[PDB]
């Protein structure tokens, strides 16, 4: 669910 | 004339934050691995490096006037280190979620942090790093914070909620909210630093970069050409160009008058995440952080 994890 | 020379590039783990020191020939990099590095890019020797945490450090800036670096990481913490001694000056939980961006006021002792907790927080290092204000209103992760260099009583936040909000330090609601029409959100916001245009610039996962007049709220131009998420776009402080970088692995340089691409660089470090321009245009230095390291370039 968290986006931009990278 | 554009004459791009590589002054120093080195490989490392993914670099998420990057910044230039204003008076020493140093670049700070903050890595996904929890490590931070300060390199002298002229001698190509490390001045200091620290394993700050085991989580990603997405944000890092010099605070030159206090001889500090300030960093923020996915463990929710802001840490400050003296770069001459290595002393950890402060270490506190800033948000209950990831820190995406840190900005520091050009004269006043203020730091802003933008977070996945939907807020921007203002910290004052002359008041024991007290939380002096929380700016609430955004509805998704706050990806980028930037003071207006021409009026640093105001700052901008760029958000995955597809807006930029511009705020005044005294005040709890935005002076205005910019609806960007960048429907995959805003990853980055920057101000044009010179007094002849009231411009800001936004970068998005929707592959576009947009220029805004902050007085009228109009979109002046849309810059298209990146083939994956645009991580950042900035006005060069001195040269009439815009510099962007993307998960497509490229840096692009655009003419800031015609808004057409001038040069596309694949520096060979895979995806691009972050950017810094030298605070006073020394040798027209820029630096960018990527999946596989960083590069410092002289634009001419």
């Amino acid at each position: 669910e968290k986006v931009h994890v990278q | 004339k554009l004459d791009i020379k590589k002054t120093f590039s080195n490989r490392s783990d993914r670099v998420k934050g990057i910044d230039f020191h204003p008076t020493e020939p140093w670049v700070l990099t903050t890595l996904y691995s929890g490590r931070v590095e300060i390199w002298n890019y002229e001698t190509q020797v490390e001045v200091r490096s620290i394993q700050v945490t085991e989580t990603p450090v997405r944000a890092g800036k010099f605070i030159a006037r206090k001889n500090w670096i300030i960093v923020g990481s996915d463990d929710f913490r802001i840490r400050v280190f003296n770069y001459n001694t290595g002393e950890k000056v402060v270490d506190f939980e800033a948000h209950p979620d990831y820190i995406r961006s840190i900005a520091v006021h050009p004269t006043k002792p203020y730091v802003l942090s933008g977070s996945d907790d939907l807020t921007v927080k203002l910290w004052n290092w002359e008041n024991n790093w007290a939380l002096e204000q929380t700016f609430e209103g955004h509805e998704h992760f706050v990806m980028c914070v930037a003071f207006n260099p021409k009026d640093p009583s105001t700052f901008a936040s760029g958000c995955l909620d597809r807006t930029v909000k511009v705020w005044s330090l005294g005040q709890s609601t935005p002076n205005f909210t910019l609806t960007t029409g960048q429907e995959r959100g805003v990853n980055y916001v920057d101000y044009y630093p010179l007094p002849d245009k009231p411009y800001m610039i936004t970068a998005s996962d929707d592959l576009t970069i947009k220029i805004w007049d902050y007085q009228t709220k109009s979109c002046v131009a849309t810059l298209e050409g990146h083939m994956s998420n645009v991580s950042f776009a900035v006005f060069h402080p001195t040269l009439p160009i815009i510099i962007s970088g993307s998960e497509d692995g490229t840096l692009k340089i655009w003419n800031s008058s015609t808004y057409k691409v001038e040069k596309t660089l694949n520096v060979g470090l895979e995806r691009s995440w972050c950017i810094a321009t030298h605070p006073t245009g020394r040798k027209n230095y820029i630096a960018s952080g990527f999946d596989n390291g960083f590069t410092v370039l002289s634009l001419a």
